[PDB]
């Protein structure tokens, strides 16, 4: 139903630097975004939930945040550790439906 | 021209002078269902509005719902542990006004603590169960250590949180839940701080129960943050909700809801707004008529005349519609019947109401003899 | 340790039917929503079904709403999917995922806080 | 051809300011008698005394024991003869029980087991030996030996009843062991529907009648079917019975007026004043079938025509009928409110005095207007009905 | 030729030839101080300066009228809370006045003019110079048993303090005592606080709190403080006087104009009846109507000369009208607050309530009189004729 | 005076039944009515005062209750203990206005 | 705790007897007493009542003008004498203390004491 | 510019007796007067500021009194120690105005 | 304990000009306001000069007006006072005097809570 849109399809980044991922919704959802991450081999983790709710585990770096219509994740000090596929999903209507990821490569 | 039937008005220096039509300004009467269709109702049956905040079993189905007026009704009760609001009004208002139930979980600490915690009287489908929204923290291996929790506000909008105290019956009892024989609970923000501590002693039995809980809210500003540093008899909170600013409010009325259309509701019904004055009751939501203690209020070979009729047909029919159908719409006031003894606030409120509706009666009153008076007057001058 | 575990994985032909077991061990199950998530080979994610704590609120997708079951267990702690006939484009590996919200009556207003490492269903001659 | 008075009255109109008619009627009224004289209403002279003294049995007030009132009069000369206390909630209490207007008592039968009950002081004389209120119990330790207290009383009846108890605020920390055996009190009165508790507090206070301690006095209301708990571990001043609550109309006045002997149904603190004319300017305080509060000193309605200085009977027959039916309309109708809200403040508190200061100002300016703009109308119409009788 | 179009009660439209404005629209966006006494307080609320702020040092033993806050307001010392802030800034705000006493309190073994690094200055740390930072001497924390009478003709108003630390580490060295208590009374009233420890968020990096109280002495009475920790004592009194003031929050210039009637967005003149600017008033001002024009006809019907007397009847009459109704306003000094930063509950709601009935009945008021006005005028210009 | 009236002149009753006792007022007494139990030879006891609250050591058996303008006295389980005169008795008025004895035997 | 009861005894129609009643046991100025007299199986009945400051004093209708009632706290003693006897008198006397701790007035109370009472005959 | 008017000039009183003495302003000062007692060869001490509050230190048979428009300084029981001159003094306008001197002399 | 200091003064002739100095020890100085008074050989008490702290708040007398200067030193808690132009009218004892209240904006509304043993100044031939 609700089509979610992740701007950058892949991007690549050197160790310390500050990446920013931006996703967007067709039709209005109250701030009720999940940001997951994948491995390669390995099952999806949640990063944080709400939007701006970090999850129990996470390293402090990563950041969300609502810029107006939009939804942002930020990793500020990049590491070879961060290097996964991130996607965007939404819980306000079922289905739920997650956009195509962005992948994260290291210089 | 005259009537065979005529009808008995009231001018100022007339007190029954005999007119044709005079038509009727106030309603005495209401269809008996909460029409729907303009306003968004929420039938809280078996349920008050703190019972669906906090999430009793009863009420689960009414969590993550918004709602323009809430429908509390006389066969409400609990069936969860036994609790108390020490300002029950303030937060009533404070959630009928913001006008939505919305959870956002957040992951708080909580360190070397066992959580979810459960009751025998909390009962949520075969198991025994607590409150949805709220945290029970009790002691693990008999060690309950100091909590330090920090929660920032980085978005834009102000976030509502509800905690609560635990006031056990015995010592035996607190220390059995936590390990300090006494405990203290302080909850601040940048602008405010509350500080409680728990009362022990015995209580009557509800459920099963000698013990009770008090709840405590907060609000923190978009650039604010949140600090609990309580170490006992913490009943934490799982998230915050959502305030807004809007249209929203609160009713008691034993009333049906049906499909109709119709947009002034009294706790007897729904009742049409075209009359500026009503009789009905003095609780009312959205555009509705003015209260006013009166059962009536009563307005005014061969030829013709068509210039003569037209004008005064014109005129009538332009007081007419200055009087009737222009209302004024009030979504969120103060309450107006209490099933209690509490002393000046109650009185205040009271005299309040008393004078508003004495006030609008003799406004009403004196309208109706001037603008029959007048009505006579321009009918005479026109023969 | 909190974990969920896949059974019944396998190779099947076209039309035929099919039964994958979630076993939750670790957490109170009769509190948390559970659903089923699908990834195709070096492909996104998609939702297949939900299920809530009382087996009450039970939604389905649109590919996959005539012919999938969706059944809990709490007595058990199990989780149950059955697949009655089945295409080529359902080859995938199936993850068995938790929700978020403590005692949700509704599936909505949540998050997957807890995934399982699926099991692969192959459907091909 | 109109008649015209020797004498005359000014009157104001609409469209004129200064009218001179031949007959005009007071609707303010601007004095009283002086007397608050009790034939149509049940007054109670609370010399010497205060309602809450009366309420906890001051030896002053002894004669007001199970005594009904529909208004209770309040002097300035009142005062207090007992240990001294203190009220948190003054005017919610004095409220309820003023408007409850019964100090009707029933005994109790309380267990307290192990203590040491009535408690007396030298603050309270009654008669020649020391005393203290007679509606409460002071509970002491005997032998050195204070047992935690945990008693019920149920409500089988059919109204609520009012329990009234204390908490005694010693002040230093030997008089509390002296007198409670215990460091630190605490106590838990409770309901199935609300809980009050409460810890004590030590420190000095200014002596009255050689008393450095206090007294919290506090209240319990309990509903049909339900069940009052005490549970106190020290400092408890108990109840000795219930009262009885009450609706209907009653309320309190403070005056300093003697009471008389007159059927009028309105007083005042300045005394009684009749309720014919529709307004007054005498007090913003009244008590039943009482003419509205206006601001002005004089409002007087045209009851007459205008003068420029045989007979026809059907035309002056006309125009007194509607003189006389207009002042039927005014003159007499009144309404009744009992027990409404205070308008007087011997201290400064606060919002809520500001507020009710507000509210009053509001209703006083809103019917002057109301005064004014009627008498305005009645007399221009009245002016022009009797012109257009020619 | 020109025309205006007027409101009665039997036509909703009639031309006229001349018709006043009972409505003020506009204000000059200035708040006159000429005969009213305004005291600008730039960068301080009115209870930073009944303590003493570093910053609002100037506006101590100064008297007013009307206090002016501003938007820009913010405290900077020791962060503090008061349990009823708007009736201790209501209380002040009607007093009318800020002139301390100097009172030698009989304080026994403690160390007094305790500083803090929020408080600034100049150069040095420094705390309220209303107030008695008093902590231990030599790890001594003797209880205080301290008595002072009243015996002048004036009620004496006292602002002392309790101390909450973050820590009981805190606690112990600044008090040796580890839970201390305050008991201040007088022969009538008496109220005894208990500090609570804990953390709260860092403003000016301290975690610790003030909460600020304040007592009533009435002549023949005697103030008692009796403490054994965490106390911050008094330095003297100040005095309570009944009168006209009030307090006000407007960001506008004083300017050095004459008007009686202040509002928020500035000085309005009070010669018509009404007004459509503020609800927040002080002095001699028109009543708020929501409405935005309200016409009264002072002239004839106009249809598409010796008569002197029928001219000056009408004349007369009319002014006669206009006479009554303008320029005769009602004084109103100090009220209830009418705008509110935050969600409170049942007292805010009852506020709320109180002020949307006046502005509804007033409206109602003005719009009826407005009718009978004009229907009666024209009445009797068509009498004359 | 004010007369007081009690229904049954004599009752006779088994062990562990259930035994009542009504009274009636002339006039409206405020629930003014006190019960009282004399054993033959001996001076009266006490039981009720106000209808409805019982005095320290009276067996809980004994209930007090006010229905339809009527006083009821009510004995759960009559041991052969509860063989005595009750007498009814009011505090209103004080002309001093003792009913009329019910006696109570045991088969 | 007890009243005890003295002065009965055989007295010819016409003539006066004074009894007494001796409290112990508790505080005897809060507290109102009365007395109260028992025809030989026949019932019970009210005489006399007097309350803690000897100020308000009532009377049974029947023995109006012949009775007199005293009370002495400092002796902690309540007296009675009878003047005009008839035939009609001849009963146990009981001597009753009220319920209420200090009752300005002989109403809204009960009898929670009562003594072991004194017969008084009076036959030629 | 305040003119302060002491009186009297000179006093006489006998040891123990009760001594007065008044101080007047030309305008209206509110409430601000201090008193100071100067002994013959050293420096001034103050004994009351505010015209009601003792200082410490300040022996209790001292107080001042605000009687009428008149400010009142009085020694209750004069003791030999009690002989110095003593100054009536202004704080509301800078310009301080000292008044004249009462000197005082034991018999 | 508490105590100021007085040094200079001693004998001058008219129309020439000398300084007066004050050392406070026992108080914080940066806190009170400090004046300058004189009294003439048994006549009385006449208020001379006074300042605040941070010095912004300056009061001469009329008759010192334009030939006297005060001046504060809170690092070294030092009140110096500079006479330029004298006359026979000066010849009088000099009090450094401070105020009673902790922390004064304006000089008003005051008292002298503390004074020195002060220096004398003769002006003569
Ligand atoms: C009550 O109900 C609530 C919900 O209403 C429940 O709360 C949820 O609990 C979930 C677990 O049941 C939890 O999700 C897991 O979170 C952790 C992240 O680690 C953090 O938490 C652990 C656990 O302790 C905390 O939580 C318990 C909960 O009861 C509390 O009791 C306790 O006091 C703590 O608050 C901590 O040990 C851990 O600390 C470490 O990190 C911090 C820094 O953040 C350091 O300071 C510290 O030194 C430690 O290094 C964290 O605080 C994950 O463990 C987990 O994800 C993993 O879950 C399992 C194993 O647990 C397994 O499947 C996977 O683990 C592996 O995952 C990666 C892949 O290999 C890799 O990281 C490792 O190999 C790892 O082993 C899986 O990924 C979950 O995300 C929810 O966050 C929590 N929700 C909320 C809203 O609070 C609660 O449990 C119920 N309680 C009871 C008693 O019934
Ligand atoms: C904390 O601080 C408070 C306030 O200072 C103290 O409270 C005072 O306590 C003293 C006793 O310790 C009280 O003095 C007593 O007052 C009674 C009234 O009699 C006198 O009343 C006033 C003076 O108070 C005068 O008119 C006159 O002196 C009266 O005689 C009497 O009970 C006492 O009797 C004594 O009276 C005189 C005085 O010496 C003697 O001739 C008698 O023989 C006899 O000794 C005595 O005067 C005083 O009133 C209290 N003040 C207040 C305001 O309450 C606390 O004690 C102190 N400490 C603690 C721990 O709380
Ligand atoms: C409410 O009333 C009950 C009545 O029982 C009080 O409970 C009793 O409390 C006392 C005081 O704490 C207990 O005495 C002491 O208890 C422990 C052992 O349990 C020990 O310290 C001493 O040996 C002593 O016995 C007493 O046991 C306890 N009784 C029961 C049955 O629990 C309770 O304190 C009252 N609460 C309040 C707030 O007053």
């Amino acid at each position: 139903d609700i089509v979610m849109t992740q701007s950058p399809p892949s991007l690549s980044a050197t160790v310390g630097d500050r990446v920013t991922i931006t996703c967007r919704a067709s039709q209005s959802i109250s701030n009720y975004l999940n940001w997951y991450q994948q491995k390669p081999g390995k099952a999806p983790k949640l990063l944080i939930s709400g939007a701006s709710s970090l999850q129990l585990g996470v390293p402090s770096r990563f950041s969300g945040s609502e810029s107006g219509t939009d939804f942002t994740l930020t990793i500020s000090s990049l590491q070879p550790e961060d290097c996964a596929t991130y996607y965007c999903q939404q819980g306000y209507i079922m289905p739920g439906t997650f956009g195509q990821g962005t992948k994260v490569d290291i210089k | 021209h005259a009537v065979p039937n005529g009808t008995i008005v009231k001018t100022i220096t007339n007190d029954r002078i005999e007119v044709t039509n005079a038509t009727e300004l106030v309603q005495n009467s209401s269809i008996g269902e909460i029409c729907g269709s303009p306003h968004q109702i929420l039938d809280g049956g078996n349920c008050t509005l703190i019972d669906a905040l906090l999430g009793d079993p009863q009420c689960d189905g009414f969590q993550n719902k918004e709602w323009d007026l809430f429908v509390e009704r006389s066969r409400a009760n609990s069936n969860c542990y036994p609790y108390d609001v020490p300002d029950y009004a303030s937060l009533r208002s404070l959630v009928a006004s913001s006008g939505t139930l919305e959870f956002k979980n957040e992951s708080f600490n909580w360190t070397g603590v066992k959580q979810n915690g459960t009751s025998s009287a909390c009962i949520r489908g075969s198991s025994s169960s607590f409150f949805s929204r709220l945290n029970w923290l009790t002691s693990l291996n008999n060690i309950y250590p100091a909590q330090n929790v920090t929660m920032p506000n980085k978005e834009q909008f102000d976030k509502l949180y509800i905690w609560g105290v635990h006031h056990p019956d015995t010592d035996k009892n607190q220390i059995s839940l936590f390990a300090q024989s006494s405990g203290r609970i302080t909850v601040s923000t940048k602008r405010s701080q509350q500080a409680v501590i728990p009362n022990i002693g015995s209580r009557p039995r509800i459920r099963d129960i000698p013990s009770r809980i008090s709840i405590y809210w907060t609000i923190v500003k978009p650039g604010d943050i949140l600090l609990i540093n309580s170490t006992g008899n913490l009943i934490a909170p799982r998230g915050y909700f959502k305030i807004r600013s809007g249209k929203s409010s609160i009713m008691r009325s034993d009333a049906p809801i049906g499909k109709c259309k119709s947009e002034c509701i009294t706790p007897n019904g729904s009742i049409p707004n075209d009359k500026p004055f009503q009789n009905v009751n003095r609780i009312t939501y959205g555009a509705c008529p003015r209260y006013v203690k009166q059962s009536t209020l009563k307005l005014a070979g061969q030829a013709a005349d068509l210039k003569s009729t037209q004008a005064a047909i014109d005129q009538i029919n332009g007081i007419l519609n200055r009087l009737i159908g222009k209302t004024n719409e009030k979504f969120h006031q103060i309450e107006k019947e209490f099933s209690e003894v509490e002393g000046r606030v109650q009185d205040l409120e009271k005299y309040v109401e008393d004078t508003k509706i004495d006030l609008w009666s003799y406004n009403a009153e004196l309208l109706v003899a001037l603008i029959n008076q007048h009505t006579i007057d321009l009918t005479d001058s026109e023969m | 340790e909190v974990q969920l575990v896949e059974s019944g994985g396998g190779l099947v032909q076209p039309g035929r039917s099919l039964r994958l077991s979630c076993a939750a061990s670790g957490f109170t199950f009769h509190n948390y929503a559970m659903h089923w998530v699908r990834q195709a080979p070096g492909k996104g994610l998609d939702w297949v079904t939900g299920i809530t704590w009382n087996s009450v609120n039970v939604d389905y997708a649109d590919s996959v709403k005539g012919r999938f079951t969706i059944s809990r267990d709490n007595a058990k702690n199990s989780l149950y999917l059955q697949m009655n006939s089945l295409r080529a484009e359902d080859t995938a590996l199936y993850y068995c995922v938790k929700g978020q919200v403590w005692s949700g009556y509704y599936l909505t207003h949540d998050a997957f806080d807890l995934w399982g490492q699926g099991t692969t269903v192959t459907v091909s001659g």
